């Protein structure tokens, strides 16, 4: 795998990418 | 938080694992 800038929605499809059926929590500053 | 982590700078899929439930 790679690392990589996410921001916006790119960093939330990710996170559902990589959470799937888990869910997740998207909790910016 | 993940947005300095990952869109300021760059982060990995492993770290974004971090935030799964
Ligand atoms: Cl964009
Ligand atoms: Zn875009």
């Amino acid at each position: 795998f790679v690392n990589q800038h996410l921001c916006g929605s790119h960093l939330v499809e990710a996170l559902y990418l990589v959470c799937g059926e888990r869910g997740f929590f998207y909790t910016p500053k | 938080g993940i947005v300095e982590q990952c869109c300021t700078s760059i982060c990995s899929l492993y770290q974004l694992e971090n935030y799964c439930n």
